[PDB]
Order: C-alpha cells, then structure tokens, then sequence
C-alpha cells in the first residue's frame, strides 16, 4: 500500500544507493543500460534524447533528468500536497508521447535491481514495490499500478 | 574511428562472453546458438535453407547441434584473438572464405544475425553491454564478410 | 566552457552540503521560497509569471512541487559542472524550458544570481563566492540563452 | 586404460586450466606445435598453405587457433557421444584427403598432452585419463 | 516464462551471489533475516528449527538444508527430468505442513533482495521472478506461480 | 571432527569438483558412479532405493535423488569448521536414514571406501589422509545406531 | 580520434622503434624504405619530390625530408591522448600538403598501406587495428580536402 | 667546437631529459615558459600561433613543432648531409620572419635551463653551448653562433 | 627471406634485447652451447683448449664470452656492409686453421636463435629475420 513507514524506509535506501558526485552518474549509466536490457525495443522510445549511443551528452543529460525525477519524487514521499502536483507535473510531460505503460513495469524491475544492487541485502523489495506502484500510478494512470 | 572496436570494448567483449561461456560443457555455448538460430530464422525465414546439411529445421539434431557449437568455436576463437589483430585477420579470412561461395550467404545475413546476439546476449549475459558489443562484433563480421554482397 | 575544475570542485561541495537524496523535501522548498521571495522582491514584476504554480500561495503543494523541480534543476547543473558535454546538453534543455514560457526577461536571471549569491552563503559553511561566481554565470547564461 | 565418464570429466577440468580463456593460449598453442615438428619435422610439409615452416608466423598462428578450437569442442563433448561422435566425423572430413598417418596422430597426442602439463604442472597432470581420452578423439578422426 | 536462457541466467548470479564457504552460511542468514522482516509471522512456523534464535545451531542447519535444496534445484534447471523429480520430492515434504502459499511469495522477495544485493546491479530480477516461480509451483502446486 | 587445517584441504579439493557453477548432469554422472560402485560392493543395498527408481539409474527421479545425496555431502564438507551446526546437520541427516528400514552401518563403510575410490579419480592431488580424517567422524554420525 | 587504450598501444610500439635515443641513419633507413614503397605503389607521386632531391635518394637533402616526415608522424602519434594539440597540428601539417600542387588524397591512402606493410616488419607484434583506429583518423586530417 | 664525442654527449642527455609521452610537452612547456621570461618582448613575436595563451592548441602545436625540430636536428648530429640540409630548411622558414638573432641566444640559454633542470647535475653545460652554436648557426647564419 | 635493412634494424633490436648489458649474459652463453654440444656433441673435439668437455669452466666460459662478443660485433655492423664484411673476414681467419663445416655453422644458428628466442620470447621472435642474418653471416665466416 506504501503507508508512511515503507515510505521513510524508501527514502532512506534510496538516499544510501544514490550517493554523491559522479556515482549518481553512474547509478544513473546502470539503471538504464538495465531497462534497454530487460526490454530491448524500449531503447527506440528515446531517439529524441539519441539513445543511439548512451554515452552521448544528449543521452547523459536524460538520465541525470531522470535521476533528478526520481530523487525529487522520492523526497516528497513524505507530502501528499507536493508529491501530487509533481507525478501530475511528470505526466504532462509523458502522455504527450503515448507510452504502453507495461515499459513503467520493466522501468521499476530495473530502479529495484539498481537500488537494491547498491544497498546491499538489505533492500526492502516489497517496500518498494508498492511505493515505486504509487509514481507509476502518479505518472501513467494505468490501474495496473493501482 | 570513431565506432570502432576500441582496445577497451575487446576487454568488455571478452569479459561479457568469458563469463557467459563453459569452458567445460557445451550446455551453456550450445544453449546461447540455437537461440540465436531460431531467432535469426524467425526474423529471415529463407534462412533456414542454407543450413540443410545441418538440418537447419531440426534445431535439436545432433547435426545442427554440432554445427551451432562450430559457429560459438568460431566466434569464440574470434573474441579471444581481438587481443592480438595480426592472427586475428589471418583467422577471419579463412572464415570468410568458409563463407563465401555459399548462395545466399550474404552481408544482409550477418547484419541479421548481428541482431539476433544483441537479442540472446542481454538474457544470458550480466552486466551487457550493447555498444561495445555491436562495435567489436562488426569489426569481426566485416572480416568475415569481405568479399560478399550487401 | 564554464568553470575550472578546481572551482567546480568547491561549488560541488559546497552545494552537496546543503542539497542531497538525504535532504529532505521540506529543507528543500524552505530554500526554493526564500529563494523565490527573494527574486519577486528585486523584480516584483516577475511574480506573475508563476501563477501556474499557484504563486498566489506559495506554502502550496503546487509550489512547493515547482521550487523542488527548481532546485533540482540547479543540483544537476552543478554536479555536471565538470562534465562540459553533457552540461552543455543540460543546460540547452532547461533553456527550452523557459524560452517556451514568455514574460522571462534576461534581467530575471541576473536577479536570480544575486538571489543565489546573497542567500547561500547563510546555508553553506564559509561559502566562497568567487567560485560560485566562475560557476553559476556561465550555467546562468546558458539556461537564459535567448531572453530578452 | 580407458576414457571412462570419471576420466572425460577430469580432461574437461583440466583442458579447460589450460586452455583458459584465451590470454595465455598463443603460448600453448605454439609450445604444442613447436613439439610436434621437433619430433617429427617431416610433418610440416602438410602444413605448405598455413606457412608450416614458420610457426611464428600469423597464418600458422591462425591455424594452431582452430586446432586447438577444435580440440575444445571434442573436450567439450566427451560427455554426449551423439554429438561427440557427429563433431568427430566433420574433424575426419576435413582431413580426410591429407593422408594423415596413425603415427603422426599419436605425436601431436603426445605434443597435446606436454603442453597440457606444462600448464597445469607435473603435479597434477593425469595421463592415464589424457592419453585413453585422446585416444578416444584421434580415434575417431581416423573415422576408426 | 523461465525460458532455457534465463535459467543460465539465474545459475550463473546464483553461482555468484552464493560463494564458496563461510560465506554461504552469511547468505542464508540474510536470506532468512529479510523473510522474517518481510513477514515476522512466519517465524512462529519455524518451532521445530528454533528460529526462535536464529544463531543456534538447529536454526543454521535449517538455513543451511534450504539453500542446499534452492541451489540443488537451481543446478538441475537445464534437465527437467530430475528437476521435477525433486520438486515433487521437495513438495511430499511441505505438504504435511498445511503452509500458506502467500508465505512462498514473501520468500521469492526476500531470496531477490538477498541474491541482488550480494550479486550487484547487473541482478536480473525479471529472469529471478521468473523461474523462482517454476520452483514454488513445483513445491507449492499454487496456481499462483503461474 | 576434524581439524581446521584438514577441513581446509577437504573444502578445497570438492570444490574443485562441485560447486554451483557447473552441470547437474556432472553431478549426476558422479552420483551414477558413486552408487553402482556400492551396488557393486553390497549388491544386497540396491533394492533400498527402489522407491526413487533405482530400476533406471538414468531416470530423472533417481538422477535426483543422487544430486540430493551429493548435495547433502556438500552441505556436510562445507560446515567442517562449524562443529556445532555439523552436528545439528548429522543429527538430521541421520534420522532420515535410520527411518529407512534395511540401513546397516556396514554399507556407510562401504559407502565410505568408495568415495576414497571414486575421488581420486576426479580430484587433482587427493588427499586421503585429510578426506578420511574429516570423512569418518562425519560417517559415523550419520550412521551412528543403525544395524 | 582514437582509444586512449589504442593510442597507447601505439605510441608504446612506435617507440620501440623510434625515440630519442637512435640514429638517424636508422631512421632514414626507415625512411627510404617507406617512400620507395610509396613510389611502386603510385610511382607518379615520386616527382613531387623532386625539390628534396629525391633523384638520389642517399642525399642530404632527402635524408632530411624523410627524418622531417618521420619526426611529424612521431609528432602526431605522441599526441594522440591531446585531441585539442593533435587536431591544431594535423590542421598545421594538412596546410603543408594543400600547399603542395599535385598531391591527391589516394596518396594518402596509398602510404597508409605503406605503413601497414612496413611497420611490422619493424615492430614486436605489430597491432594492425590499434594502428588502423589511430592513423587512420589522422590521415583523414592531413589529407582533408586534396583530390 | 661541438666535435663528435661533444654531439653525442648531448644526444644522450637531450634523449634522457626530453623522455617520452606527455614528459615531452611538460619540457617543452617549460622551455618556453623560460624563454618569455628571458625576455619578456620575444612573447609578441608569436601572435600567429597564440602566445596569447601557451595553454592554448595552437600554441601546443607550435611548441611541439619546436622540440620535434630540436629532436630530428639533434639526432642528425653525425651526419652532417642530413643536418646541413635540414638545418637549410629551417632557415627557409625563419629568414622571412626578419627574426632579430639576440633572440637565437636567448633560446639556447632556456634550452640549457630546461636540459640541464631536467637531466641533473652531470649536465655538460660546454658541450651544449658548443652544439647549440651549430645549431643556430645553421638556422639564422649570423657569425654570432661562430 | 632475406636479410635486408629491415630484417637488419629487427635483428638489431631483438638482439640487444636478448644479449643486454653483462648481468644475464653467462645464462645466455650457456643456453647456447649447452645446445650446441646437445645437437652435436661431436664438435666438442675442437674446443680441447678451452675445455669443451664442461662449459661450466671459466675457461669456457670466458670463449662463451669472446664467441657471443663476435656475434654483437657483427649484428651492429649488420647496417654498415663495408665494415660488416671486413669483420667477417677477421672472424673468418680466425677460424681458418680448424675445419668447421658449414653443418656446424648452422647448428651453431639455431643454437643462437634459441638462446634469444628463450630470452625474449617466442612471441615476439622474427625467426625468418634472424635465419636470413646469419645466414648472412655465417657465410661470411666461411669465406662465402
Ligand atoms: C496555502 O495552502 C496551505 C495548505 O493547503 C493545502 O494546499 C493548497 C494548495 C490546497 O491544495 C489545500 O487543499 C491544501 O490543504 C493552507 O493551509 C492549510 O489550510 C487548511 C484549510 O483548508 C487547513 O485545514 C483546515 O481544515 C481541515 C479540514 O476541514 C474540513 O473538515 C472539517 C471536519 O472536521 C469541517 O468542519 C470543515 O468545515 C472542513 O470541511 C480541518 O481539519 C482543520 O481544522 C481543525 O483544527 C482546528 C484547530 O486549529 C480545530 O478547531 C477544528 O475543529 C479542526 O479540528 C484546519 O483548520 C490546513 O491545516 C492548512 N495546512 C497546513 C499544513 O498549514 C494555507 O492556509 C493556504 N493559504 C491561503 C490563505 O490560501
Ligand atoms: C531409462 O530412462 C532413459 C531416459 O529416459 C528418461 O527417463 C525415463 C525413466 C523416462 O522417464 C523418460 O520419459 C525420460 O526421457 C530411457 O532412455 C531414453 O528413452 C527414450 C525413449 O523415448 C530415448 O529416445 C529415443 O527416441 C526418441 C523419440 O523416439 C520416437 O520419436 C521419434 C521422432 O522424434 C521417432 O523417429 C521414433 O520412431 C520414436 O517413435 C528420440 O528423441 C531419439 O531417437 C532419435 O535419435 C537417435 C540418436 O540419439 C537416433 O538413433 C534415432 O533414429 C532417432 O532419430 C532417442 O534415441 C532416449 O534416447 C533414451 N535416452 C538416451 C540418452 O538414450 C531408458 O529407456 C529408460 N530405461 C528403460 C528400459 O525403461
Ligand atoms: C648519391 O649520394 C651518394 C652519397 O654521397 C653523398 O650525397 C650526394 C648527394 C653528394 O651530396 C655527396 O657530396 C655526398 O657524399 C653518392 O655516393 C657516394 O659518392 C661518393 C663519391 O665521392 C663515394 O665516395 C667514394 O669515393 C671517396 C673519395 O674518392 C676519391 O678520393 C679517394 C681518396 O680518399 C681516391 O682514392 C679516389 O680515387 C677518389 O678520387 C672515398 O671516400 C670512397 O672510396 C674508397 O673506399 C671504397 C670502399 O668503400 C674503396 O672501394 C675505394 O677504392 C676507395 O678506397 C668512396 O667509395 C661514396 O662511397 C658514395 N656513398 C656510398 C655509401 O657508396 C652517389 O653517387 C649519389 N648518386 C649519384 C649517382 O649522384
Ligand atoms: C517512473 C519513472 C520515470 C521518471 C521519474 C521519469 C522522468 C522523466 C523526466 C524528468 C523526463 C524529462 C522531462 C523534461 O524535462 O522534458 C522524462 C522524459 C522522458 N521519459 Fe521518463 N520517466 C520515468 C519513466 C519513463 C518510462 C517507463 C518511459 C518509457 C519507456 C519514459 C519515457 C520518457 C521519454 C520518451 C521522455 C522524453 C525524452 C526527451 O525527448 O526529452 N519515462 N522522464
Ligand atoms: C559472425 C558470426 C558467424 C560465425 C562465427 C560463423 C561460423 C561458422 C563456422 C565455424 C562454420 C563451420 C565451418 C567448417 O567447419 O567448415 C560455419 C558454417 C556456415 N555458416 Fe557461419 N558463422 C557466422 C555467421 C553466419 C551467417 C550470418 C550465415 C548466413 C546466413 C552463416 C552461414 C553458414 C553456412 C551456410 C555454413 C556451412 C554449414 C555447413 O553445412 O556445414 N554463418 N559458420
Ligand atoms: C538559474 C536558475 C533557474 C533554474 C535552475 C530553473 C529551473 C527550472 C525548472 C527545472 C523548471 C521546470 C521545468 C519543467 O519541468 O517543465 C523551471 C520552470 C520555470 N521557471 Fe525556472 N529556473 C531558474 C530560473 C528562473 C528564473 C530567473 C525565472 C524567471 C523569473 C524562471 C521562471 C520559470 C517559469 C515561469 C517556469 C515554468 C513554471 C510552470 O510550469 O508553471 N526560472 N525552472
Ligand atoms: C589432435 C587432433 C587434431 C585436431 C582436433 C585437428 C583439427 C584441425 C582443424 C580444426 C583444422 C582446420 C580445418 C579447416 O578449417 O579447414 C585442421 C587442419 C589441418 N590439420 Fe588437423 N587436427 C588434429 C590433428 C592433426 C594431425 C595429427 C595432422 C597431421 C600431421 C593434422 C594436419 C592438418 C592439416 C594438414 C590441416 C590443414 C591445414 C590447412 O588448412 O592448410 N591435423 N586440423
Ligand atoms: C522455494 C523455497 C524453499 C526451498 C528450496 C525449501 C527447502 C526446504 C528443505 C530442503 C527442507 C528440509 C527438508 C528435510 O530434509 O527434512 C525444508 C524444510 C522446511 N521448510 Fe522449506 N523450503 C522453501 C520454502 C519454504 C517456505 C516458503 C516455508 C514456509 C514458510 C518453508 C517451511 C519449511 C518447514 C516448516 C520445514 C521443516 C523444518 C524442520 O525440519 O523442522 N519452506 N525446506
Ligand atoms: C555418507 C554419505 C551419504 C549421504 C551424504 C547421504 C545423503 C542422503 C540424503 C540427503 C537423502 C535424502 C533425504 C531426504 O531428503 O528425504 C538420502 C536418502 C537416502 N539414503 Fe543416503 N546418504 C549417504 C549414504 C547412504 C548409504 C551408504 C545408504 C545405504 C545403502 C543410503 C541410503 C539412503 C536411502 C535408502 C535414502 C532414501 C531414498 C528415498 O527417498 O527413497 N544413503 N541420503
Ligand atoms: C601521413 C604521413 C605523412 C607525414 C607525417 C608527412 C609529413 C611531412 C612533413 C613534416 C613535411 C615537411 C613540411 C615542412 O617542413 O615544410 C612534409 C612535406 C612534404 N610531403 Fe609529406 N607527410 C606524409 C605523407 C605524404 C604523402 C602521402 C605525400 C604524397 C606523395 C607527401 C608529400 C609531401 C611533399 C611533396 C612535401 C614537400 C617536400 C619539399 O619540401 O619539397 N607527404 N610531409
Ligand atoms: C634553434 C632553435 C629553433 C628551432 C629548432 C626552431 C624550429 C621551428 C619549427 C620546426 C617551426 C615550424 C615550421 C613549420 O612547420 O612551419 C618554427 C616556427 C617558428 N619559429 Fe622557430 N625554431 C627555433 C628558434 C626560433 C627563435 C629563436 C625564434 C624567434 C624568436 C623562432 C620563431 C619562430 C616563428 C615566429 C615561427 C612560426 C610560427 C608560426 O607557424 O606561426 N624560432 N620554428
Ligand atoms: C656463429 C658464428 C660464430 C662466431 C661469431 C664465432 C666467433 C669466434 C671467436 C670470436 C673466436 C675467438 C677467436 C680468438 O680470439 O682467437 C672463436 C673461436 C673458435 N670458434 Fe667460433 N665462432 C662462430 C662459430 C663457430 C662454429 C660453428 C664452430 C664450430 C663448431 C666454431 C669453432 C671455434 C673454435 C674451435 C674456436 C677456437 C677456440 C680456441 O681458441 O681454442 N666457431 N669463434
Ligand atoms: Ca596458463
Ligand atoms: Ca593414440
Ligand atoms: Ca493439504
Ligand atoms: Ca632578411
Ligand atoms: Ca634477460
Ligand atoms: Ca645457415
């Protein structure tokens, strides 16, 4: 359900697996190379960002977008005012581009494998299962996420 | 340049294969082929007719099954030698005329094929790298392929 | 372009001090208003521009969601300093963000630094604002390329 | 002694030491080759097209590469005769018409093994399980 | 799902993630450490082992003969002949135990969590949640774990 | 049991020979071989194993039953240096065979000469001093109260 | 331009043979056999040096040509790792060359054969594509824009 | 002077205190720093390759088309064919720049600060300013270099 | 092959590696002509003065040295034909007076090209290199 505890519990993994400095950049670098290989053909959704070649500046400047998305998002876990507006605020900007929301499912598998590949043992999955259910459903609004 | 196969993608290639490779049994190398056979077939169905000797419709043969652990012995032999390019041409010629004068057997082909391991790889090996892989295995095919058509 | 890599180096650390995925999201619209305060005081005629994100009440989800979204914005900025190639793409971007919005004038941006250079130094230990100075203009300039 | 399944599972450990993964088989490929022609230096004359003179060369390199390839894939299928035996005969086919002698066979047996403990050392080299399974691969690539 | 290249997949980050040594009892101490998070229930159906103390040695044989028994059955994924064998084998001894099926969803979590956080983020989580479930079908018979 | 030194040799040499990386199938050649030999010796312990198919050494019910012996062995080798758990491991292990009606002591003795016959073959430089040192305390345990 | 990893190979086997530290007879020795090459492959290139005094090849005057060729070519291979510099000094040596009426771009192409051939017979396991990623790109650089 | 055993000296010492790789910019950095500070007004005389800023490409590429000339020309020492003609060839480059020969004299000077700094004490400074006078003597043809 | 200037820098180069400064050049003499006398124990008769019979002597070894020092001699002047040739005339002098046959020449050889081949590696030796140099100068040494 992602009540306040698994929320805090999140914010607190995310925070130890995200890290400072260029290990953003590379945590950024794992979890995309993770969602082009857990579905290949997602990779043709960014050529306006040329996923051509990843290391790409054009490339780079989306992950660290999407990393910046993700941490922004997660830190407001916290308050359902401000959380809102801002997956409201993210599906603006993805509906526009008629995305089949089952990629939000492999994008999910790839943020716990990479979150959970950093922490350690220790990452919570069911925790984050439901809390990253809450951004897809913030994002995409396919009850699938419901 | 700039994609080609960088002394650093030939360490990245041998380690994304080094690792999803027995050295002991076939089960693993055998297992990585006939899928990236049948994908290559499902994708050029006319293909499948080059490989009648090896009963190319019988994926499970012994026949085709020895013929699929020839391609990984091929490439295999391939991968290790980007670490040493004077023998590594001298090995990619005589694949190529392996397979040349082989109707059919084309650079459209192996641009297929190309894609059939950028398919299979990802799901057997960890830690892919897609790039790295496309730029070095093209430098492997395009010795394959000199004297072929598009 | 931008800022040397010994400049960058300490505007990374100094930033990183203030802003991180420890730092909570209330810490970081605390910063984004008085920051955004700050701005409308120097150039009152600004304010309007952010009635979309409901300005009107700035302790409100909707924006407090825009100053996150801000900030977060510097934050990638800053820790791409070094980073010329993908800070240059960054930077195009976020540009494009605002050129799409009309009313913003050069003038807002240059507000927007002083802003920046008279609030952080009251947030960040012994902050140097040469430094930041080297840093944050060049990456001000190519975020406000096209405004009048 | 006989290439029994305790003997083709400890070849396969023991090649795969050896053989490795390809930094060091440039030198035990030639350490192999540069034992066979010294024991039987009339052998090299077979080898006109893939420059047998000078084992030093790319081209002879490039063949010692799929030799050893070629070993690989039987030490591989020692444990699946079906296939085994089907990779033995494609091995027969392509020497069939280069009269290769029984005896020429057993050097390049003997110039395998050598170079097998060379690598992994006296210490623990098998012979009787190395010689009974490469009499096993020879053997079939004589068609019998 | 589980298809022939994921089950390689999952034996070789098993491989990993697992070890040699002292360093597989340390595995299934966390394995069983996130179960019991997961679902502090579930511990009370441990009696027999003395979960009760999760350092006493009647509990680290207990660890010890469910991870030889996932990496048995995890070796015996290419050949489904001996697979289903011991599946069926494993299942004649959880059936007498009248245990809730919910409980095998909350293991397959904990095992991912425990195998990526040890393997790193190159963890193939779709291919685990994948054939993880081909061995709780075949010692559960839930349809759940289809 | 046996000592830290021993126990260490012991590890090392079966891992040589298994470990999670390579083929069941090896594993179940070993366990074929491993068996016929005690068949072989005590041909009156074959029709214990009738309820796993012992009939058809190649079927997938026997093929499992060896890889479930095999990994018990592991399991037991791996926990040499952990005598308190060991013992908790034997004691199990035991009572799964003592339940089976039929077991004499004698064919672990068997059972034992056999795996100091089979080893060797497999492992490189075995040593049957370290095995037999860590092995017997282990047998005994096992088939500790049996006929 | 080329690998950071490529561009070490390079320079660690161009080094082999040129540095510093050998005669310059050797090195228009090199020299010699590298333009003579070039002549059989395109033999109406060898008149463009007829200013250097390429009539007699053991002259002073083309000596000095061939260790000038030599010592830019080495000027550009120790500068493979500072695209900036190398891309300033490609653009330098390509102006010598535009400057140079009759020079097409196939004669580029033909002494990039030339270096192929030569060098490894000069140099402890040559490394063709390390070579080709390296040379090539600069090639392209001082021979951008001729016929 | 500057006989046979005197140009083989400095070969030696020019190959030790040159070196390989990027040790070879930093000299030749080090060389120029020296000469415009010898004299500072020598520093307009290469507007047309950016003395502006030695850090500057196009003043790279100038330094490294110096110390490359130095190198070939050093080398040539023994044949005398060779080093005439090349040393030809360099004043054909510099006679049209109406260069004023003083200058020549403060280049050797920063030539033998930066060999002798680089190669140590046992520096043969005779030897140097023997075969440097060779050198520029070949270049500019002022009896200055005599 | 031939031994043409490239060959010459290569043989240069591969030699000095292999003959270096002193520190490793009683192994590299012994190498050799524990070979020698291996391949042909026979010739050992010519060298009663500086006793043959155990290389191990300072006696020989100290030949070891002068033989080798003859070797340098002619691999600098490889590139410099006129004095190269009015070496081999000295050497061929000194030989003059004691009968070796040209089989011994090319003993001596590959006794050489081993020895530098063990001391710099197969992979990097330039066997056709080095077989057409001192085919170059052996043949010198015998007048031609
Ligand atoms: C700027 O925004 C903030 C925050 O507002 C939020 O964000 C906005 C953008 C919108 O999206 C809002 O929907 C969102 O809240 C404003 O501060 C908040 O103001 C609200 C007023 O709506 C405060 O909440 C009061 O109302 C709640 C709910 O009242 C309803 O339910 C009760 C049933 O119990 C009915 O009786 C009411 O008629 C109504 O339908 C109420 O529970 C609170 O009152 C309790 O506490 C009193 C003691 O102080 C007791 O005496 C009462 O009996 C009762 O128990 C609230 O008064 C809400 O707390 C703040 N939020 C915060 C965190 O400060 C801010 O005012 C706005 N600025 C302006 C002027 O625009
Ligand atoms: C002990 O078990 C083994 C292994 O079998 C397994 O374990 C058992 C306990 C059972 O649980 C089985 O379900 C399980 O597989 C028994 O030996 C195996 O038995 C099968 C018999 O089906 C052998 O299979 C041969 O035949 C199949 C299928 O044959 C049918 O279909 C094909 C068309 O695809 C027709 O062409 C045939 O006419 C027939 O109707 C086939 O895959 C193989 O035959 C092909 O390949 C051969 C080369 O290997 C050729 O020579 C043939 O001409 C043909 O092309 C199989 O040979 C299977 O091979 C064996 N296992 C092995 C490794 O030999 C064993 O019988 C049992 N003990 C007893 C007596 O009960
Ligand atoms: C291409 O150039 C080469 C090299 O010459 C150089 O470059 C040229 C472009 C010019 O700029 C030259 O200034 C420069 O040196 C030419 O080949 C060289 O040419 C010289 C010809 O002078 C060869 O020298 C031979 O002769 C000299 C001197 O001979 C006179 O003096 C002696 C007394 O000391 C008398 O005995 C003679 O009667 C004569 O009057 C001498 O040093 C050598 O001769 C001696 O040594 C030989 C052994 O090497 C003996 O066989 C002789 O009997 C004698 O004792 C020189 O052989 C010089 O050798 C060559 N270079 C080489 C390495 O051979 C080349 O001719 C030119 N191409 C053309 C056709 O123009
Ligand atoms: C739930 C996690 C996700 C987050 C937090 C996220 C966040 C973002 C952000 C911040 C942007 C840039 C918006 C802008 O400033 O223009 C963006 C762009 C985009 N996202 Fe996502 N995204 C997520 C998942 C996905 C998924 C699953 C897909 C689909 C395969 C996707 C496809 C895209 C595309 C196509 C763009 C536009 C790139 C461009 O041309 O600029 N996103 N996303
Ligand atoms: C780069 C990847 C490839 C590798 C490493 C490879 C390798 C090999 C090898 C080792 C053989 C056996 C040679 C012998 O022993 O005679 C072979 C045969 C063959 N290959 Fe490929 N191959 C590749 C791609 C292809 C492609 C793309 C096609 C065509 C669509 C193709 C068609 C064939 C055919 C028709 C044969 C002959 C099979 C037979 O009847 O024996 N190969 N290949
Ligand atoms: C240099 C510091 C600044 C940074 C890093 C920054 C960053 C951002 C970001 C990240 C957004 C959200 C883009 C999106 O996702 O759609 C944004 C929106 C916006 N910014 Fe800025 N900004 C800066 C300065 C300014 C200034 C000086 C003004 C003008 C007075 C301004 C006006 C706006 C407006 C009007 C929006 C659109 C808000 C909406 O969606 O309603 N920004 N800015
Ligand atoms: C130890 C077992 C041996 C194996 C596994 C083996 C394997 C191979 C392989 C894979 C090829 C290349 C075939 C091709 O691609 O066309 C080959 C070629 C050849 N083998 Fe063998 N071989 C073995 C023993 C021998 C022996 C004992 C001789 C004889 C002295 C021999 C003589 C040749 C010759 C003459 C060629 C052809 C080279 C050429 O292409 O010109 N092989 N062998
Ligand atoms: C798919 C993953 C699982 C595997 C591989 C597994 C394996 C095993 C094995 C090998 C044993 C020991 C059998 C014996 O030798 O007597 C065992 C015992 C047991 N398992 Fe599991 N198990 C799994 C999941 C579970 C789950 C999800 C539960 C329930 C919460 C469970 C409850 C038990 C209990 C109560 C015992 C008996 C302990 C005792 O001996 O007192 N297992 N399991
Ligand atoms: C010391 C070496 C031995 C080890 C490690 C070992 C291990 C095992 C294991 C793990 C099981 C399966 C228990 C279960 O999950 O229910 C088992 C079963 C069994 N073992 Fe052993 N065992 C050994 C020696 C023997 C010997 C010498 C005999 C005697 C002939 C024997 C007879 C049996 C029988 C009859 C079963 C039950 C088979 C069935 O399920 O039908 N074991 N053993
Ligand atoms: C990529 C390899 C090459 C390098 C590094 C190179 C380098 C040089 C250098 C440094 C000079 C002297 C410039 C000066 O100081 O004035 C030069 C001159 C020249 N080069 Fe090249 N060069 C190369 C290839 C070629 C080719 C392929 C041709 C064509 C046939 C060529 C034709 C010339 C000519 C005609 C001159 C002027 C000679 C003179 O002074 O009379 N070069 N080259
Ligand atoms: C003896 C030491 C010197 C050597 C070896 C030397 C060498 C060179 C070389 C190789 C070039 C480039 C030629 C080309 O490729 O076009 C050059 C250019 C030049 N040199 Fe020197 N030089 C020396 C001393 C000097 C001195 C003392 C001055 C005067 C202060 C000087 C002024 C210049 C100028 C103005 C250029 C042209 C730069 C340009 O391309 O714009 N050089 N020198
Ligand atoms: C590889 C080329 C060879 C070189 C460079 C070489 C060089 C030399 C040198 C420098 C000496 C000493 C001369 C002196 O100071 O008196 C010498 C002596 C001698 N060499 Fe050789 N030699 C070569 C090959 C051979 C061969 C092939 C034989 C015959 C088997 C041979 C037999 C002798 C003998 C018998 C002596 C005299 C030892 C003595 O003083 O008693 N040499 N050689
Ligand atoms: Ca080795
Ligand atoms: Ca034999
Ligand atoms: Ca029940
Ligand atoms: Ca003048
Ligand atoms: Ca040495
Ligand atoms: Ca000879």
């Amino acid at each position: 359900d992602c009540n306040i505890l698994q929320r805090l519990k999140v914010k607190m993994q995310w925070a130890k697996a995200y890290g400072f400095g260029t290990e953003r950049a590379k945590f950024g670098n794992s979890l995309w190379t993770s969602i082009f290989n857990y579905a290949p053909d997602a990779r043709d959704l960014f050529k306006s960002v040329k996923s051509e070649d990843m290391r790409s500046p054009q490339f780079k400047a989306h992950i660290a977008r999407v990393i910046g998305g993700l941490d922004r998002v997660i830190s407001m876990f916290d308050n359902e005012d401000a959380l809102n507006a801002d997956l409201e605020h993210l599906k603006s900007q993805h509906d526009p581009r008629g995305l089949d929301a089952l990629n939000f499912v492999v994008f999910g598998k790839a943020l716990f494998a990479t979150v959970g590949g950093q922490f350690g043992v220790c990452f919570d999955l069911p925790a984050w299962e439901s809390c990253y259910k809450v951004i897809a459903m913030g994002i995409t609004g396919n009850d699938m996420f419901s | 340049s700039s994609n080609s196969c960088t002394t650093e993608d030939r360490r990245e290639m041998q380690l994304m294969w080094a690792n999803v490779w027995s050295a002991q049994f076939t089960g693993r190398r055998l297992a990585i082929a006939q899928a990236v056979f049948k994908d290559l077939f499902a994708h050029v169905p006319d293909a499948v007719g080059l490989f009648d000797r090896v009963h190319g419709t019988e994926i499970d043969s012994s026949e085709f099954k020895a013929h699929c652990i020839r391609v990984v012995n091929g490439l295999d032999s391939a991968i290790g030698l980007l670490s040493d390019p004077s023998t590594l041409n001298e090995q990619l010629s005589h694949l190529a005329t392996q397979h040349q004068e082989r109707a059919g057997v084309t650079k459209g082909g192996f641009s297929a094929i190309a894609q059939s391991f950028l398919r299979v790889m990802p799901q057997v090996a960890s830690c892919f790298n897609p790039d790295a892989w496309s730029r070095c295995f093209n430098r492997i095919t395009n010795g394959m392929t000199e004297g072929l058509a598009e | 372009e931008f800022c040397s890599e010994a400049d960058a180096t300490i505007v990374i650390k100094q930033w990183n001090q203030i802003y991180n995925a420890g730092i909570g999201a209330k810490s970081r619209w605390t910063m984004g208003n008085e920051i955004f305060s700050s701005l409308f005081k120097l150039k009152p005629e600004s304010e309007v521009l952010f009635n979309n994100v409901n300005v009107a009440n700035m302790s409100s989800g909707a924006f407090h969601a825009h100053t996150v979204r801000v900030l977060s914005g510097l934050d990638m900025g800053i820790n791409y300093l070094n980073d010329a190639g993908t800070l240059t793409s960054l930077t195009a971007h976020l540009a494009a963000q605002h050129v799409a919005r009309t009313g913003l004038k050069a003038v807002y941006f240059d507000a927007m630094g002083k802003v920046l250079m008279t609030v952080l130094p009251s947030l960040i230990d012994n902050f140097n604002p040469d430094a930041w100075r080297n840093c944050l203009l060049p990456l001000k300039n190519a975020i406000a390329k096209g405004l009048p | 002694s006989e290439c029994g399944p305790l003997q083709r599972l400890k070849v396969k450990r023991q090649w795969a030491e050896a053989y490795g993964s390809g930094n060091g088989r440039e030198e035990f490929g030639h350490f192999i080759w540069a034992n066979v022609f010294k024991v039987a230096p009339s052998a090299r004359d077979m080898f006109k097209r893939v420059r047998g003179d000078n084992i030093y060369t790319p081209a002879f390199r490039a063949h010692a590469t799929r030799v050893l390839g070629g070993l690989d894939m039987c030490v591989a299928l020692l444990d699946d005769e079906s296939v085994l035996n089907t990779q033995l005969a494609h091995l027969a086919s392509q020497h069939s018409s280069r009269g290769v002698s029984a005896e020429q066979y057993n050097v390049v047996e003997h110039a395998v093994m050598m170079g097998v403990e060379h690598e992994i050392g006296q210490n623990v080299f098998d012979k009787d399980a190395w010689q009974a399974c490469l009499d096993v691969i020879t053997s079939g690539i004589q068609g019998n």
